[PDB]
């Protein structure tokens, strides 16, 4: 399950890789003239800034120029109307869509989601079973060092 | 102590000389013979095109002409001037004042025009 | 390089000529004392005066020693 | 993410080598992060309460800053290191009620002062005033 | 081919004479003179910059200055050559100087 | 108002009407310099009328620094005799005062900010910049350079009337934000 | 020409950023900003009404974290000494540097001339003329209700 | 501290002191210029004249019309149309 973490580790190290190249840009057109460059003037923080706050605010997860290829509906308006809504969207996950769902169906109450996954919880229509939602003492790995 | 800087100088340019003296195939004598006499030799006007409505506004030229006034040659890294002043970082160089010479490295001018 | 640049300045002082008016023409090795060439070597200076005076068309031969066309450019 | 990825992706991130003769290397050491802030129309910096954020339809953002070595090489046997401390290089939307929100380890009674339901679990984004949650 | 500012001092002067003496007894070939006085310049300026280390200072009057190719040819009166251990007074200098 | 302005330096351009060597000029004149690195032209400067001259190869050439237009044009002139004397067909053509500048003083202390609130359309007053207050007046073309302290430089006359038609308007202005 | 508009649009919305301020986020020198600002006011036939004090204040203060009471008495004592006449001539970033020194050094929070100079674009020399010329008032200059931390007399001599 | 305010950056007071130091590009005799055009051909048989420029230090406008004099420009398939220092 990728979470708020590591989606935004992907986001932020896309976002820093644009941020060098425009400071390498930057720089190499002063050297290249001869005259030292400011590493200040070097540096576009709208990079960073703007890439983070369109992808949260679109939902469209990537480079805004990249929107065909980015993944959509990461990003959600957090549910208001009840405390429990608000809960379970806050605890909400999502099945992927593409060759894996299609080689196998996800749209299943798998044996393995005992005490991972909600068995009851799940939208009905054409989101059955590919949006899911914690068991209530289930727990996501955050992550750590192998050394 | 200026004796001494120019023997050094006698021994750095007969040096130097000794690679040119063997190029052109003379004899090192040559040397010898020079250094020996260098010792010895040192040791309402509408119409306004005539200017010749004007006369004497110059001063005698014959100073640059005779030269025989003491002479200092060096080479200069700044010289500034504020609209009365001249100012004068003079580096290394020579000067020749009443026939005594004088060796300096760095210079400090301030004269007035 | 060596030897190009030399003939190139030789050709320069024939149209230096020109804009003096000189029509006599004149030896090369005048031509030399006045270029300062004479540090350059003779071999190349007749390697120039065998080839290259007769491949350039502004460079004519009278009487054994070489000047411009004065028939080439108009009078 | 915010302890441990960003600085360990700016860490991982190559140094920065031009050459056009001088060279110049520069190098992002450190990750600085300060409390979510909101500079007004004077230019003059504070706090960004989240209820704040939410009326003023603001981005629940803390600014980010890196510490960058620029070391440059002359060719002339002397190089010049020169560290530029805390950069600004962008603003990281902050997740309510983490480690590096303003309402971090505030008491029940703190958030009711600052007009926030103690019961609210955070753990969401405010872009531009809309609650904004991530879907795992 | 080089700076030629020495020549024309007491030092240039001398070389100069003697290598007129030599030429005109045919020892030494002008070509061979002007060589001799060339490795002079470049052996004199390097001498100068290196075992030179005193500095000088010097006040009074221009009465004229040129410029032309980096050169100055700067015309002061009734200057005072102030050093630390000595002191000079002088009626008229010519401060010729070049980069 | 008793009190007119006096002129503290006049710019005037004249044409020899033959090209000259600076090079030549550089190595004979007894004052001048010559730097094609840092200027293409030559500067002279003679010390009786105190004056600076540049020549240029076009054989025009620009006098500044004199108090007075008999002084500017007797300058300019002396600097084409000595062009001449150093062998030129120097003349003296077309001579003309391209501008003039002025100081005064109005013995009182102004309120620059209150003479901007009220003519913003000639005043430009910018303490970062420039201290003085830049005002423009229309009906002379002068640039007046005014400061707190009272002082007063006027510029781009090309003659003296403009100077002191110029103090006259301004005056009354200034009298109005005496401080 | 963006420098400049951009310096041209702060003025008109009534935050004014200095010119050195815009250079510092401008490749473009101050002195070139300053230019192209003058041509852009001809070219627009517009003004821009005259800086005062009390529009720097806000952001030096704040960018140097001084209380709010610090904020309101420097404000007031540059306004004060404009009023007095007590610094003619003198740009307004240099008087509102010397009221937040003033007021810093009878506060709690103490700033130095350079903190004061670095945050206000404004060298010490030029913070400490505008100071020594608002000095002999201080008492005067500062508000009534002003909590001294350090007495009015004992503030820094210099 | 960032971004603090600055009169001028100190790379461009560092440029634009180098600039004044250097001075423009002084127009020398004709002579002395195709002389050294001259030897320059000698070392290589094609220059451009981005290069040529640095190796004469003349103005741009000035070369251009001497080389113009006596060179031509060729039109070549590999890289681009350069001037040819050969008089012919």
């Amino acid at each position: 399950l990728d979470l708020a973490g590591p989606l935004l580790a992907f986001l932020f190290r896309g976002m820093f890789k644009n941020l060098l190249k425009e400071v390498r840009i930057y720089a190499q057109k002063f050297i290249d003239r001869g005259k030292d460059f400011n590493l200040e003037l070097a540096i576009k923080t709208r990079i960073i800034s703007d890439g983070l706050k369109y992808s949260l605010a679109t939902g469209n997860w990537g480079d805004q120029k990249k929107a065909h290829q980015a993944r959509a509906g990461v990003s959600q308006v957090l549910n208001r109307l009840t405390f429990a809504s608000t809960l379970s969207h806050l605890r909400r996950l999502n099945s992927p869509i593409g060759r894996d769902g299609k080689l196998a169906k996800p749209r299943q109450l798998h044996n393995t989601l005992w005490g991972m996954v909600c068995p009851a919880e799940t939208p009905e229509g054409h989101a059955v079973g590919l949006v899911k939602n914690l068991a209530l003492m289930a727990y996501i790995s955050v992550g750590s060092q192998p050394s | 102590t200026v004796p001494k800087l120019y023997r050094s100088v006698i021994e750095d340019v007969i040096n130097d000389v000794r690679d040119i003296f063997l190029d052109d195939g003379v004899d090192e004598q040559v040397l010898m013979e020079l250094k020996t006499l260098w010792e010895n030799k040192l040791m309402g006007q509408v119409e306004e095109e005539p200017l010749n409505s004007e006369d004497d506004v110059s001063d005698e030229e014959g100073q640059e002409l005779f030269d025989t006034e003491n002479v200092v040659v060096c080479q200069y890294d700044k010289i500034h001037r504020s609209k009365n002043k001249w100012k004068f970082h003079l580096k290394d160089g020579i000067m020749n004042l009443n026939g005594r010479d004088y060796i300096f490295s760095k210079a400090i001018g301030d004269a007035e025009w | 390089g060596y030897k190009f640049g030399v003939l190139a300045k030789i050709v320069n002082y024939m149209k230096t000529r020109h804009q003096r008016g000189d029509t006599h023409p004149l030896t090369l090795d005048e031509i030399l004392d006045e270029t300062q060439h004479l540090d350059i070597g003779l071999k190349q200076k007749q390697w120039l005066m065998t080839e290259a005076l007769v491949n350039n068309p502004k460079i004519e031969v009278i009487d054994g020693k070489y000047a411009f066309k004065p028939k080439y450019n108009v009078r | 993410f915010i302890q441990m990825s960003v600085q360990r992706i700016v860490e991982d991130a190559p140094p920065i080598d031009l050459q056009a003769p001088p060279r110049y290397l520069l190098k992002f050491e450190q990750i600085y992060l300060s409390k979510p802030t909101h500079w007004e129309r004077d230019g003059a910096p504070s706090p960004m309460m989240p209820n704040e954020a939410r009326l003023r339809n603001l981005t629940y953002s803390a600014p980010l800053y890196v510490d960058i070595t620029k070391t440059v090489i002359k060719e002339g046997e002397e190089q010049l290191q020169t560290q530029h401390q805390k950069t600004f290089i962008g603003k990281i939307p902050i997740m309510l009620r983490s480690t590096y929100c303003l309402l971090n380890g505030l008491t029940d009674r703190d958030l009711c002062e600052l007009n926030e339901c103690p019961l609210d679990p955070g753990g969401y984004f405010i872009i531009n005033g809309s609650e904004k949650v991530l879907i795992a | 081919m080089a700076y030629q500012l020495y020549r024309n001092t007491t030092l240039g002067n001398s070389l100069q004479e003697s290598l007129d003496e030599l030429i005109q007894s045919q020892q030494i070939t002008p070509q061979l003179a002007l060589q001799v006085l060339l490795q002079f310049d470049k052996a004199i300026n390097a001498a100068l910059a290196q075992r030179v280390r005193n500095r000088v200072n010097f006040r009074g009057s221009l009465n004229t200055y040129r410029f032309c190719d980096n050169v100055w040819t700067f015309v002061l009166n009734d200057v005072e050559f102030r050093e630390v251990t000595e002191l000079i007074k002088v009626d008229k200098v010519k401060i010729v100087a070049c980069d | 108002s008793g009190i007119v302005p006096q002129l503290q330096n006049i710019v005037s351009t004249v044409n020899l009407g033959c090209k000259l060597d600076l090079k030549t000029i550089a190595l004979r004149a007894r004052n001048a310099e010559y730097n094609p690195k840092r200027f293409a032209a030559v500067i002279m400067r003679i010390r009786e009328p105190r004056t600076t001259a540049l020549i240029f190869s076009s054989g025009k050439m620009v006098c500044t620094g004199a108090k007075s237009e008999e002084q500017s044009r007797l300058a300019a002139r002396k600097y084409a005799r000595v062009v001449q004397k150093l062998g030129f067909p120097a003349k003296f053509l077309d001579f003309k005062i391209q501008n003039m500048v002025g100081s005064c003083d109005v013995k009182f202390p102004i309120r620059l900010e209150g003479l901007v609130l009220t003519h913003q359309q000639f005043s430009s007053y910018e303490p970062e910049l420039f201290p003085g207050l830049i005002y423009r007046m229309i009906k002379p073309r002068i640039v007046l350079l005014i400061f707190v302290s009272g002082k007063v430089v006027l510029t781009g006359a090309k003659v003296r009337a403009e100077i002191y038609e110029a103090f006259e308007n301004i005056y009354p202005i200034l009298k109005g934000f005496r401080k | 020409i963006a420098s400049a508009c951009l310096y041209i649009a702060c003025r008109q919305e009534g935050v004014p950023r200095t010119f050195k301020e815009i250079c510092a986020v401008s490749r473009i020198s101050k002195k070139e900003i300053g230019r192209c600002f003058k041509l852009i006011l001809k070219a627009l036939e517009t003004s821009v009404d005259l800086i005062t004090t009390g529009d720097f204040m806000s952001r030096f203060c704040s960018n140097l974290c001084l209380p709010k009471q610090v904020q309101m008495a420097a404000t007031h004592i540059a306004r004060k000494a404009v009023e007095l006449d007590l610094v003619p001539g003198r740009s307004p970033i240099s008087v509102a540097a010397a009221a937040i020194y003033m007021a810093s050094q009878a506060s709690a929070e103490k700033r130095t001339q350079k903190e004061i100079g670095d945050i206000a674009g404004v060298a010490d020399v030029t913070i400490r003329q505008s100071y020594r010329l608002i000095y002999p008032r201080a008492p005067d200059l500062f508000p009534t209700d002003f909590k001294f931390d350090t007495p009015v007399d004992k503030l820094p001599q210099l | 501290t960032n971004y603090k305010p600055v009169a001028n950056h100190q790379y461009n007071i560092e440029y634009e002191r180098k600039k004044k130091e250097d001075g423009k590009r002084a127009r020398a005799d004709k002579q002395h210029v195709l002389d050294m055009l001259f030897s320059a051909f000698e070392k290589h048989q094609y220059y451009n004249l981005k290069d040529l420029v640095d190796i004469t230090k003349q103005p741009v406008v000035y070369l251009k019309e001497i080389l113009k004099e006596i060179g031509v420009q060729n039109v070549k398939g590999i890289h681009k149309n350069t001037w040819e220092l050969k008089p012919e």
